[PDB]
């Protein structure tokens, strides 16, 4: 033929069949032992998610949400993702004492449901009403963005203490139980309005620590609705929403490390 | 074009002096007119040689920039700029990826260009050396007056004059001469002075006395002649053009390189476009379809391989430089290993090029002297009183002297003023009797008759050094038979005795044997003149026989020859044991050529020519079956009337071939004949008459000390110490580097698979990219470099000089067996070890292997800063990318770890590491430096930006260890099978 | 610890780099030693 005879062509096939078969069987074996060394409830390493990311619902083309108020299908793209998220926070999804629980309607302290063990059933998560998100189809004019803190197993988000000076200096400082979120731009051509649990501009600490998908399915993380009823129009406004805390940090590279990058433009 | 120049020349030495003048419109006495000479100048053109048109270095450099790998790397470099252009227009990408990768790849092409350019070097100044043989000026007779003119202004027809010490300015017809002798070594390779006279003495113009040639010099006397040829039209000017004009051609090693380039280029374009369409079918945007292709290019092309080859060659050439063997062309480092036929000059190559005493006949006994340079033999006789009598004649009846200031150099190497035979005798006595000058001071010469054409003897009368005599001793030497007709007694073991027919017959026997050995034989005799008949003041007349020259006492015979170099016989046998055919090709006479052939082992004992059979059986040569003769001796005059097909039959039908009295073109023809049969041929030589053959040879080797400038220009290799044993070393080195290149190539190729497979699974699996493009270049250009080079220092696995020369048609540098092992077996194991570490990194950070399938869409989505892992955690864009790049880093390090084992297995093709050992210190160096480089690239701060290399946790380093070990075991088991059964299965499938 | 389990999300990449570079250097020196056993 090309290389060899039929007899040789066969033998080279019988070899590579057994050979690659063995190699596949060995590869799988090493994957088995790897998995055997891992927990079902907690990942081996968590230093790469460490400082929590802050992500929002409006799917930004490039950290930007520009549209026209005087146009219907101009914002119907951002309403798709906005709906996708809030559709999960339905009351019909949170039914019965299992696996949900009514928690303080005001920001409270942490809740420990034991260890990362299966020695108990599904760890009961705090309910969250999308109805706590006042004012927010969504904002056809002047968007109503929804913030979110990235989930990390066993992470206890710790707010800053009012020992020294603060950006939003001491205003509504629920020091003990709220992780604040203050959006900014100089360039003050807007109108910041925050909505959340208990009416506070933060995340209620009663939703922590997260026990993971395996130990807490259907779990709901707290949301923080933000509305920009800015009196300006037809210009790119670089708005940055920042979260503050002891366990919260940022990076010049990762522009989502505990903060937002939104470029709103109501070009109408 | 040069087929005309490969033919024997035609001449006009047969014409009379007068007749020759009519042909050139010339005067025998007055010479040309100033006006007629200038007319002929403009007519024929200058008496000069024009160098052939060369290829500029520009085109030579750029021709390498387009050879398979460079072509693919160019397509990659441009395709980078393509994707970059498409980006800069569509979505403003502030990145530098495609732009920088395009710059990097273009640089890789340029630098790789320098390496191949360095390897494909051609240092040739043939025509320049020939031009150096034309004198600046010549002496001509114009308008009846002699004047010096620019030799280029010399034309056919003018009257030229030459004298001892000057170069022949052009081909001349001798019309007048006085004691003129010439050095024709340019045409023959033999430096013994040849007389020139107006008389025609041979039909063959290269042998007649009435022609003098350009490229030669007058050694003594004076001559006048008419110019018959000028410039390019001279006999050796044509040889110049032939030699300088010959197409170089591709080396065996070069052909091998291009061959695997085709193979690897083939699989590259195959998988390249095979997966380019496979991606579009899967619905991949052309934006991405090209990005994957660039990666495929980089994965398939072994970026550092061609440069490795060059370095391995260079390092092999450095070792040979250290044995006095200079390599002018890097590729010639290997040709000697692939050589199946050596065509060797005799004089100054196989031989020392110096008349040396070989045997002596005295006391009715043949004695042998030591002919070797360094005198590696033993003594023959010292005791016999006869010896001292013969020794005295050899010293006394000798007019040769050592040049001043030689006392530092060895006797046999020092320059001597005199003819070759007298120098030989001088050096013979000086060696075994001490200072000859002393013997010539103790015995003052009073009268002598120098060797005469008519007398055929030379005699001398000396004052006997003996005090009790202080009388007159007569000594003489000459033609053995002439000396015999002048002897009455023979000095036997001390005492004289009558010359009976018995001893006279033993003389003839001794004389015939020595002459049969191709040796020049001389007779020696002396006579103690009677005291009473010769007073202490008796005057001797040299002009008229004033003393007896008959009834003298015969002392002995001495024989001499230009002997082989000490190492030559043994080197010839070694070449022949390695299955290399050795042919002699010489300008010298057949009797001498044949005798040295037997001396060095070109013609082995018992082997006969058709002429030998005929003489032994006493029958006509036509009655001899030529197939009964494995040896042959072909004279150039017969070679001339043979067609190439008939030359091919001679080459095919004889194992032991001697081509004697060959011209320079004839040497070229013999070389081409050998090549025509498909053989790789080496030429060894030292003369300008070797230049065409040396050029045409697959590898020409010139002698460094004895070699002429031309020969060393025409060669690929120079033996700087004239050590012929270096050929044996060269062939051995050549074979070793050929095997080691295979090892180094397999090693380099093996790591291509773990660079290809990640890109494929990226498409078919939709998982995060396991390894990056930049990461690949860190391997092929970084870590694999020193290890790959180090394989050039591997010792032989067996006695390589015991095997036959490779068949260049069947035995390839890269074959299917190499690809099967490197791509199908070992590289495949490396790929898995890479993937394993990849799955380990991701799974330990929260992305278990199961959830990875079909996630790249969301993984690469820059706007999703919340991807969910297996444990329900959310990752931003840059966070997961850090883990991904950490995966690139550990996959990279996994390659390094699996290349550890590969380096050790590529060490040997057959033998076990437990047999070959770990005595390669460069290899071990490679292991340490490779690992140091990898660690540095991972842990050095800032490398995460420039190369996207991230720090690895200690446990990460050990992921591929079980795969590294399986490689070592697998290959060790496999080679154990090879050795345990030379049959073929494992052998014919995987044996590189 | 409980709410004070910050060490769980931390890794000393600084020490690892220091050690990694020490090792790389020493492997580089060791290599020179073995190579220079004859040049
Ligand atoms: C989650 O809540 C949303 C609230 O808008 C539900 O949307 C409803 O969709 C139905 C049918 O398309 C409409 O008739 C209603 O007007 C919507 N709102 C309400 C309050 O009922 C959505 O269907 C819910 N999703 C799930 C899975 O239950
Ligand atoms: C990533 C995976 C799926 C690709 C696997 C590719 C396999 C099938 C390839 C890789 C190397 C290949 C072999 C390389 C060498 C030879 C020897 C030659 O004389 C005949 C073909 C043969 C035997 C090839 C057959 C196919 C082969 C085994
Ligand atoms: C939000 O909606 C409420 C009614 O639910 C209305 O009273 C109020 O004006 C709205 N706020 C703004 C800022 O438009
Ligand atoms: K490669
Ligand atoms: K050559
Ligand atoms: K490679
Ligand atoms: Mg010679």
């Amino acid at each position: 033929f090309l290389g060899r005879t039929g007899s040789s062509w066969f033998k080279i096939f019988l070899f590579y069949l057994i050979f690659y078969g063995c190699l596949a069987g060995i590869f799988i074996g090493t994957i088995q032992v790897l998995l055997l060394t891992l927990s079902d409830f907690e990942p081996k390493y968590q230093d790469r998610v460490a400082p929590p990311g802050l992500s929002h619902a409006p799917y930004a083309i490039k950290t930007e949400i520009s549209f026209s108020i005087s146009n219907p299908k101009s914002y119907e793209s951002f309403v798709k993702s906005m709906h996708k998220l809030m559709d999960l926070y339905n009351e019909s999804s949170q039914a019965g004492n299992s696996p949900f629980e009514d928690c303080s309607d005001t920001p409270a302290d942490y809740i420990k449901r034991g260890d990362l063990d299966d020695s108990q059933g599904q760890k009961k998560a705090c309910r969250f009403s999308r109805m706590w998100l006042k004012n927010c189809g969504y904002a056809e004019g002047k968007p109503c963005v929804v913030a979110k803190l990235n989930r990390i197993i066993g992470f206890y988000p710790k707010p800053l203490k009012n020992t020294t000076d603060l950006p939003e200096e001491l205003q509504a400082n629920y020091n003990q139980y709220v992780l604040p979120l203050r959006c900014a731009a100089r360039e003050k051509i807007g109108s910041i309005e925050y909505f959340g649990l208990g009416g506070y501009a933060g995340f209620p600490l009663q939703y922590y620590p997260y026990y993971g998908k395996r130990l807490q399915k259907k779990y709901l993380q707290p949301l923080l609705a933000i509305q920009f009823t800015n009196l300006t129009q037809n210009m790119e406004l670089r708005i940055e929403c920042k979260v503050y805390g002891e366990n919260i940090d940022y990076s010049e590279k990762d522009r989502f490390r505990g903060r937002f990058e939104v470029k709103i433009e109501v070009k109408s | 074009l040069d087929e005309l120049k490969k033919e024997v020349s035609m001449d006009d030495h047969k014409l009379s002096l007068d007749e020759l003048h009519n042909k050139y419109g010339t005067d025998l006495t007055r010479g040309l007119t100033n006006a007629r000479a200038k007319e002929i100048l403009a007519r024929d053109g200058p008496n000069s040689l024009t160098p052939p048109p060369t290829t500029p270095e520009w085109i030579k450099f750029c021709r390498q920039l387009f050879g398979g790998f460079s072509i693919l790397l160019w397509i990659g470099a441009i395709l980078c700029f393509l994707a970059y252009g498409i980006q800069a227009a569509t979505e403003d990408e502030p990145a530098n990826d495609n732009l920088y990768l395009g710059v990097v790849l273009s640089t890789v092409v340029i630098v790789t260009g320098c390496f191949s350019y360095y390897q494909e070097a051609k240092s040739s100044r043939i025509m320049d050396s020939f031009k150096n043989m034309v004198p600046q000026q010549a002496l001509v007779i114009r308008d009846g007056e002699k004047s010096t003119i620019n030799a280029e202004f010399v034309v056919a027809g003018d009257l030229v004059e030459v004298k001892g010490g000057d170069r022949i300015p052009a081909d001349l017809r001798i019309i007048s001469a006085h004691g003129c002798k010439v050095d024709n070594s340019s045409l023959t390779g033999e430096s013994e002075p040849q007389t020139r006279s107006p008389e025609f003495s041979s039909e063959n113009p290269l042998e007649t006395r009435n022609i003098a040639f350009f490229s030669t010099n007058c050694v003594e006397g004076t001559a006048r002649g008419v110019v018959v040829y000028t410039g390019d039209r001279t006999v050796m000017g044509r040889i110049a053009t032939l030699a300088s004009g010959l197409e170089v051609g591709r080396t065996p090693i070069a052909i091998e390189i291009e061959h695997f380039i085709h193979i690897i280029t083939g699989v590259a374009v195959f998988l390249g476009v095979s997966f380019f369409i496979l991606s579009l079918i899967l619905g991949y945007s052309w934006l991405e379809a090209v990005i994957f292709l660039i990666g495929i290019i980089v994965a398939n092309v072994p970026e550092g391989l061609l440069a490795t080859v060059t370095v391995c060659l260079t390092l092999t050439a450095k070792r040979m430089a250290r044995k006095n063997c200079l390599v002018k062309n890097l590729e010639a480092v290997e040709t000697l290993g692939s050589t199946s036929t050596i065509c060797s000059d005799k004089t100054g190559t196989l031989t020392q090029n110096r008349m040396t005493v070989a045997h002596m006949w005295f006391d009715n006994q043949i004695h042998e002297a030591d002919t070797t340079e360094n005198q590696s033999g033993a003594a023959f006789d010292k005791t016999s009183a006869t010896w001292s009598a013969l020794s005295r004649i050899a010293a006394l009846c000798n007019r040769a002297v050592f040049q001043a200031g030689q006392d530092n150099v060895p006797i046999l190497k020092r320059s001597v003023a005199g003819d070759a035979s007298e120098s030989a005798l001088l050096k013979c006595i000086e060696l075994c009797c001490g200072s000859v000058q002393g013997m010539r001071d103790r015995n003052p010469k009073i009268v002598e008759i120098p060797f005469n054409s008519t007398n055929k003897y030379q005699l001398s009368i000396h004052e006997n050094e003996k005090s009790s005599e202080s009388r007159y001793l007569l000594v003489m030497k000459g033609a053995p038979e002439r000396i015999l007709d002048r002897c009455s007694t023979i000095l036997l073991n001390g005492a004289e005795e009558p010359l009976k027919e018995d001893m006279k017959e033993a003389f003839q026997n001794a004389y015939l044997e020595l002459g049969g050995l191709g040796e020049r034989v001389l007779g020696f005799c002396h006579f103690a003149l009677p005291e009473d008949k010769y007073n202490e003041g008796y005057p001797f007349d040299a002009d008229e026989p004033n003393f007896p020259t008959t009834d003298l006492c015969f002392v002995g015979l001495m024989a001499m020859i230009d002997p082989p170099r000490a190492a030559v016989p043994d080197a010839v046998g070694k070449c022949r044991s390695a299955g290399i055919k050795v042919i002699m090709v010489t300008g010298d006479h057949p009797i001498t050529a044949k005798a040295i052939a037997k001396g060095v082992g070109i013609i082995s004992e018992g082997n006969e020519t058709i002429e030998d059979i005929a003489a032994r059986l006493n029958i006509p040569i036509g009655q001899v079956n030529p197939r009964d003769a494995k040896a042959c001796v072909v004279h150039g005059s017969d070679l001339k009337d043979l067609s190439t097909e008939v030359l091919d039959d001679i080459l095919h039908y004889h194992t032991e071939i001697v081509f004697a009295r060959t011209s320079p073109q004839q040497k070229l023809i013999i070389v081409e004949g050998c090549q025509r049969q498909g053989a790789i041929v080496a030429v060894t030589g030292d003369g300008v008459n070797d230049s065409p053959a040396l050029k045409k040879a697959d590898i020409g080797v010139a002698m460094g000390i004895s070699g002429s400038d031309v020969s060393k220009q025409a060669a690929d290799m120079i033996l700087l110490d004239d050590n012929f044993a270096s050929i044996v070393t060269g062939v051995e080195e050549g074979r070793l580097i050929f095997d080691n290149l295979k090892k180094s190539i397999a090693y380099t190729l093996t790591s291509n698979i773990p660079e290809i497979t990640p890109f494929l699974v990226f498409i078919i699996g939709n998982v995060p990219l396991p390894l990056g493009t930049v990461t690949i270049l860190c391997i092929d250009l970084g870590t694999d470099m020193v290890p790959a080079i180090s394989l050039a220092y591997e010792q032989a696995e067996s006695d390589i000089m015991k095997r036959q020369p490779r068949n260049p048609k069947t035995d390839k540098l890269v074959n299917e067996r190499l690809i099967s092992m490197a791509y199908g077996q070992i590289g495949m194991i490396q790929a898995l070890g890479g993937f394993f570490s990849y799955f380990v990194i991701l799974a330990e950070n929260g992305f278990l292997p199961m959830d990875l399938i079909g996630k790249r869409v969301r993984w690469d989505d820059r706007w999703i800063s919340d991807v969910e892992d297996s444990f329900g955690q959310q990752w931003t864009y840059e966070q997961r990318k850090i883990v991904e790049f950490t995966c690139h880093t550990s996959f990279f390090i996994s390659i390094v770890v699996v290349q550890w084992a590969d380096l050790i297995i590529c060490k040997t093709r057959r033998n076990s590491i437990f047999q070959q050992g770990m005595k390669n210190k460069i290899l071990i160096f490679g292991l340490f430096e490779e690992t140091a480089l990898a660690a540095f690239l991972s842990y050095c701060p800032g490398t995460d930006v420039a190369l996207r290399m991230y720090p690895l946790k200690p446990s990460w380093w050990f992921c591929a260890f079980p795969y590294s070990l399986i490689i070592f075991l697998y290959d060790e088991m496999r080679r154990f099978i090879i050795r345990r059964s030379p049959g073929g299965w494992v052998e014919q499938e995987t044996y590189y | 610890e409980g709410p004070d389990n910050d060490e769980r999300f931390t890794y000393d990449y600084y020490r690892l780099r220091v050690v990694g570079l020490i090792v790389a250097a020493v492997l580089c020196v060791i290599g020179i030693i073995i190579l220079l056993a004859g040049k």
